[PDB]
């Protein structure tokens, strides 16, 4: 279990630390979070109590090093930083400790929500997505952009996920053109999982970060990625049963996470009703259709 | 974007632009089958894809053989159209392809997009408008090569014949869309009003009878009393 200690809290704060939050007051003696789950991705995130315009956030494995956030009142946010100094950063945490300065991560021993959100997740595909080598972890926020979005602007601060468009010719071979666009399963397969994913591990890595930044951060973007990488396995004739059987596993968890008071902005009607009543897949995702239509029937 | 009543100028501008119809891709006939069900027997049908400055028509005949053995027609029939389309921009000089394709039904959309994949700098845009080109196999010519055809088959047509040395691509417009209005709305009297005199002709080359201006007046003005009643005959007014 490894910790994420806190230089302090000068402004107040409500931090989220995977799926728990807790309110830190103006100079409260807030000094992190210990006891944080190794094995797993880890997302430490911020809305700041004065403007909740912007929640932002680090992507972190504690496996890749030793990370702490202080804040910078220059640019007004909780930075996280790496402390390469490991008997500097021991003791600076003992200390803290000591004092019970630190919140625990409060994870509940028959739960394993957190890794089924985040099964598919690695480290080293989210710096892929979100580039800036010379840092272990991965800042996002509300407003990044994604690399397709800009096709429609400042690349170095972009979400670099895996461009999906059915109208392109990649989605399109020359003289399948109606056997491609109504059954995606060439796209699928072919293109991207062969091509561009290797695996459907990566393409279920890709598609839980997405959602994952779209539910922590409201990043349309993201959004708008995990509901296309949705589509183009629900609307593929051919796909490994294998897939769909984990896909629904998928899903399912995320629609149960969600915020009841979210599902407005976060969920595509068109996208959820194809997929469920109307896609090749309808008949495959009974533990999603079973929750969608138990939670979120007005969406359909 | 949609081309509606506000932009109708831009279909005469020097942009070249084709109308696609597909209405009468896929025609059947329905009929019952000697132990009482239902059946559908496919007839010939056509592409109608129109230069509106020009008059150009390149009506791409749809032979049954196409749908031998396939499934789910209706929706084949707008992917056929939307291949036949971009064969037909394909097989056009550089300089004659056209800018704009307005389809007349938006599921024509997706298809003609995707088939035109390679052409990113041609616009490819619904329409408003109701127009009646679904009536052109009520005129005889076109109706006559259709179902007489054995094999696919393109034929090439000025539907307006010599108007365009007379009147401007607007007013002919114009006269197109009240005639086949009119033929849609009711093909009998429409087509008794264009041949009940039997001194006015139709050229060999032609697809209308050889009105004088005078006599377009009249017979224009035939058209649009035909509509106006039809309207009351069917709504009661
Ligand atoms: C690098 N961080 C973890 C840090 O400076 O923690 C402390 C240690 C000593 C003094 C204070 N202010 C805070």
């Amino acid at each position: 279990m490894n910790t994420v200690p806190f230089t302090s809290a000068p402004i107040e704060v409500t931090i989220g630390i995977d799926q728990y939050s807790f309110n830190v007051k103006e100079n409260q003696p807030f000094h992190g979070i210990k006891d944080i789950p190794i094995g797993h991705v880890h997302v430490i995130h911020f809305q700041h109590a004065d403007n909740s315009s912007m929640r932002y956030g680090y992507w972190f494995d504690c496996r890749m090093g030793n990370f702490y956030i202080q804040y910078d009142p220059k640019d007004g946010l909780y930075k996280m930083m790496e402390e390469r100094d490991g008997a500097k950063f021991e003791n600076i945490v003992h200390n803290f400790k000591e004092r019970q300065m630190m919140v625990s991560y409060p994870k509940i021993d028959e739960d394993d929500t957190w890794y089924n959100l985040t099964e598919f997740v690695q480290m080293d595909k989210i710096r892929k997505i979100v580039r800036k080598d010379e840092n272990q972890f991965s800042y996002v926020d509300s407003s990044m952009t994604t690399v397709q979005e800009n096709e429609l602007s400042d690349p170095a601060h972009s979400l670099n996920y895996t461009v999906i468009n059915f109208k392109s010719r990649e989605a399109i071979r020359p003289g399948h053109e109606m056997e491609d666009f109504l059954d995606k399963s060439y796209y699928l397969n072919t293109v991207m999982l062969q091509g561009i994913f290797k695996n459907s591990s990566n393409y279920f890595g890709e598609l839980q970060f997405a959602f994952l930044n779209a539910m922590f951060f409201g990043n349309y973007g993201s959004s708008l990625q995990w509901h296309a990488m949705i589509e183009l396995i629900c609307s593929s004739a051919t796909v490994p049963k294998h897939m769909l059987d984990k896909l629904d596993e998928i899903l399912y968890y995320q629609i149960k996470t969600l915020p009841e008071q979210y599902s407005d902005i976060l969920l595509n009607e068109r996208v959820w009703n194809i997929c469920l009543y109307s896609s090749f897949q309808k008949n495959s995702l009974h533990n999603t259709e079973k929750i969608m239509e138990n939670k979120y029937p007005e969406l359909l | 974007g949609a081309m509606n009543s506000s932009n109708y100028a831009e279909l005469f501008n020097n942009d070249i632009k084709l109308f696609v119809d597909d209405t009468n891709v896929y025609r059947v006939t329905v009929h019952k089958t000697f132990e009482g069900n239902v059946a559908t027997k496919a007839i010939n049908g056509c592409i109608f894809t129109l230069n509106p400055k020009t008059g150009h028509l390149f009506l791409k005949i749809i032979h049954t053989s196409v749908w031998a053995g396939q499934k789910r027609l209706s929706q084949l029939a707008k992917w056929k159209t939307a291949e036949e389309v971009s064969a037909l921009v394909r097989s056009l000089p550089k300089e004659e392809q056209p800018k704009q394709i307005i389809v007349t039904r938006k599921a024509m959309l997706d298809p003609l997009e995707v088939h035109m994949l390679d052409f990113p700098n041609i616009a490819i845009r619904p329409t408003e408008l109701r127009l009646p080109f679904s009536a052109a196999m009520s005129i005889d010519k076109l109706s006559d090569v259709v179902m007489k055809a054995t094999e696919p088959q393109m034929v090439l047509f000025n539907i307006y014949d010599d108007w365009l040395d007379r009147i401007s691509s607007y007013t002919a417009f114009s006269r197109l869309t009240l005639l086949l209005r009119a033929l849609k709305t009711n093909e009998e009297s429409a087509k008794m009003i264009l041949l009940s005199d039997p001194t006015i002709t139709i050229k060999s080359y032609h697809l209308w009878p050889s009105f004088t201006d005078e006599q377009w007046i009249t017979i224009e003005s035939q058209m649009r009393d035909l509509i106006l009643t039809e309207y009351g005959r069917k709504y009661n007014v």
